[PDB]
C-alpha cells in the first residue's frame, strides 16, 4: 500500500483519486492519500471550488517513485513532484499517518472496478501519449488537444493518441477502396494491431486511457479517440474472438462507471447505435448491449 | 460546401469542374419468374459526367457484365461510379483535371472521396440543386450508344452542340436543364415539341435540333408550358 502525501491544501478543491472524490476546504489540515493499491496505474485529479473549469490531474504508478502533491501559488495549481530522498519521504509519510491527516483509498474488497477500467493501461504507454520525459508521472487536463485535433496548436502539450482516420490512405489500400471502407479488418488487423500497436493489449490500453481522460477531465479529444477505437473494431468483419470478448468486458465496465448525468456529452449516439445495432459486431457485445439498453435507452 | 441557387454562377467560372450523376449506372427491369417470384434483369447503364462550362460530356457506358456474380448491386454501383470517375481524372492531363467534382446524389460523396484520396486538392461537393440529369437517357443518341454497347466503353459528346457559338455557358446550362426537366416530366410531349416541325433536323454530329435563335425561344416557351401543366396535375393546383 503506497502513499501520496500533500504538503498542504491552501485552496478549496475537490480531489479525485481514481473513481473516488473528496472535498477539501481552504487551509484544511489535509496531508494526502494512503493505502493506494500497488499493481495499477492511478490518477489524482483536481477541480478548484472557485474555478470549476480546468479539471486537471496526474497519472502515476507508486512502483516508479515516491510522489507528492504541493500547491504552487504562482501557477495556481496542485503539482505532482517526485521526492528522490527515500528517508525524508518515509519520515514525512510516517508523521502524517501518525497524526491521521490522510484519507484512505476507499476500496471495497469485492470491488474490481479500478482493475477492470485499467487492465491494459501501463505507465510506460501513458508516458508516450503524454510526452514530459523528465517526470515519471503524466499531467492531463480538460483543455489539452490531441495530435489529430491539432492537424485539422502547442505540440509539447498534446495528447499523442494513435491517429485513426477512416478516409485516409493509411486506412484504404489502392484497389480495395469499397472493400476496406465497408470492412475495416485490414486497417484494424494489419495496419493498427500488427503494425503500430504490436498486440491487442496495447490497443486496449490506449482505448482505456482515452476513456478515463474523457470521463475524469471532460477531455473532448480523448472522447473522440475512445469512440474511434471502438468503431474501428465494430466496423471490422474479422476480429479475433478473444478481442471481441475482451472488448465487451472493457466497455461494460466503462458504461457501468460513467456518471448517469454525463451520458449526453460523453456518449456519441451515431457510434453506439452503429456499433450495437448495424456493425459486423452488433451481436458480439452482449454485456455492453444489455447495460447500455438498461442505463441509456434514450441515446439508442 | 454544397452547390445551391446562392453560388450558381460558380458553375461558369474558369475553375474546371465536373457534375457526376450516377442515377443511370444500375438499371433494371423488374419481372415475374416462372414460379411467380420477382426477379430483376440488368440493362446497360451509364455515368453522366458533365463539364457545365464547356458542355463536354464523358459518358461512361456501364455494361451489364460488370454486375455478373456481384451482390448488393445498388451499393456497388456507387463505388463503380467513383472508381470510373477516379480513372477518368487520372486519364486527363494535369491541366485538364477538375478542381471540383459536384455529385448530384449525396450517397456518392463517401465513395468518390475514398477513390480520390490521391487528389486531396480536388474538392468533392454535394448540391442542393435538383438537377434532371436522370433524363439523359431520353436523349435518343445517348440512349442508342448505351443500349448498343457490347462491352465497357467511354463516349465523348458536347451536350450543348454548337450553342456556345451564340450563347453563354450560363444560358446553355439553363436551356439544357429546361430540356431535361421537360423530358423527365413528360417525355412523349417533350419529344413531340422537339421534332414537331420536320424541316428542323438534328445534325449527324449533334444531339438536339438545329433551331434558330427565334425557334429556341418558341421551343423553350413550349417546354416551360409543358412543365407547369404537368405540375398542376401532379398537385391538383
Amino acid at each position: 500500500m503506497n502513499t501520496v502525501p500533500f504538503t498542504s491544501a491552501p485552496i478549496e478543491v475537490t480531489i479525485g483519486i481514481d473513481q473516488y472524490s473528496f472535498n477539501v476546504k481552504e487551509n484544511q489540515p489535509f496531508h494526502g492519500i494512503k493505502d493506494i493499491p500497488i499493481g495499477h496505474v492511478h490518477v489524482i485529479h483536481f477541480q478548484h471550488a472557485d474555478n470549476s473549469s480546468m479539471r486537471y490531474g496526474y497519472w502515476f504508478d507508486c512502483r516508479m517513485g515516491n510522489f507528492y502533491i504541493q500547491y504552487d501559488p504562482k501557477d495556481g495549481l496542485y503539482k505532482m513532484m517526485e521526492e528522490r530522498d527515500g528517508a525524508k519521504f518515509e519520515n514525512i509519510v510516517h508523521n502524517f499517518k501518525e497524526r491521521q491527516m490522510m484519507v484512505s483509498y476507499p476500496k471495497i474488497d469485492e470491488d474490481d472496478t479500478w482493475y477492470n477500467l485499467t487492465e491494459f493501461v501501463q505507465m510506460d504507454k501513458i508516458r508516450k501519449i503524454v510526452r514530459k520525459d523528465e517526470n515519471q508521472f503524466s499531467y492531463v487536463d480538460s483543455s489539452m488537444t490531441t495530435v489529430q485535433e491539432n492537424e485539422l496548436s502547442d505540440p509539447a502539450h498534446s495528447l499523442n493518441y494513435t491517429v485513426i482516420n477512416f478516409k485516409s490512405r493509411e486506412a484504404i489500400r489502392p484497389g480495395h477502396e469499397m472493400e476496406d471502407f465497408l470492412d475495416k479488418s485490414y486497417y484494424l488487423n494489419t495496419v493498427m494491431l500488427q503494425g503500430i500497436f504490436k498486440n491487442s493489449s496495447n490497443y486496449f490500453g490506449e482505448l482505456q486511457f482515452a476513456f478515463l481522460n474523457a470521463m475524469f477531465f471532460g477531455n473532448y479529444g480523448s472522447s473522440l479517440q475512445w469512440h474511434a477505437m471502438i468503431e474501428l473494431i465494430c466496423s471490422s468483419a474479422t476480429v479475433p474472438k478473444h478481442m471481441l470478448d475482451k472488448l465487451d468486458e472493457i466497455l461494460y465496465y466503462q458504461i457501468k462507471t460513467l456518471p448517469e448525468q454525463y451520458s449526453d456529452i460523453l456518449l456519441n449516439e451515431r457510434v453506439w447505435n452503429i456499433c450495437l445495432y448495424s456493425s459486423f459486431q452488433k451481436n458480439s457485445l452482449h454485456n455492453t448491449e444489455k447495460i447500455m439498453e438498461n442505463k441509456y435507452p434514450e441515446l439508442l | 460546401g454544397a452547390m445551391n441557387s446562392s453560388n450558381y454562377a460558380e458553375l461558369f467560372n474558369n475553375d474546371i469542374k465536373l457534375f457526376v450523376d450516377d442515377t443511370n449506372v444500375y438499371r433494371v427491369t423488374v419481372h415475374k419468374t416462372f414460379e411467380g417470384n420477382v426477379a430483376t434483369k440488368a440493362i446497360n447503364g451509364c455515368i453522366f459526367t458533365l463539364n457545365p462550362k464547356t458542355g463536354h460530356l464523358f459518358l461512361k457506358i456501364i455494361h451489364t457484365s460488370v454486375w455478373a456474380g456481384q451482390k448488393r448491386l445498388s451499393q456497388l454501383a456507387k463505388w463503380k461510379t467513383a472508381e470510373e470517375v477516379s480513372a477518368l481524372v487520372r486519364s486527363l492531363p494535369k491541366e485538364e483535371q477538375p478542381k471540383q467534382i459536384i455529385v448530384t446524389r449525396k450517397a456518392m460523396l463517401d465513395p468518390l472521396e475514398v477513390h480520390m484520396l490521391d487528389f486531396p486538392n480536388i474538392a468533392i461537393r454535394p448540391t442542393e440543386l435538383r438537377l434532371p440529369f436522370s433524363a439523359a437517357m431520353s436523349i435518343d443518341k445517348l440512349s442508342d450508344v448505351v443500349m448498343k454497347a457490347t462491352e465497357p466503353q467511354m463516349v465523348l459528346f458536347n451536350i450543348y452542340d454548337d450553342w456556345l457559338d451564340r450563347i453563354s455557358s450560363y444560358t446553355a446550362f439553363s436551356r439544357l436543364t429546361l430540356l431535361l426537366r421537360a423530358l423527365k416530366t413528360n417525355e412523349e410531349s417533350a419529344k413531340m415539341i422537339l421534332l414537331s416541325d420536320p424541316t428542323i433536323t438534328i445534325k449527324s454530329y449533334h444531339l438536339w435540333p438545329s433551331f434558330t435563335d427565334e425557334q429556341w425561344i418558341t421551343i423553350e416557351s413550349q417546354m416551360r408550358d409543358l412543365i407547369l401543366t404537368e405540375y398542376g396535375r401532379k398537385y391538383n393546383v
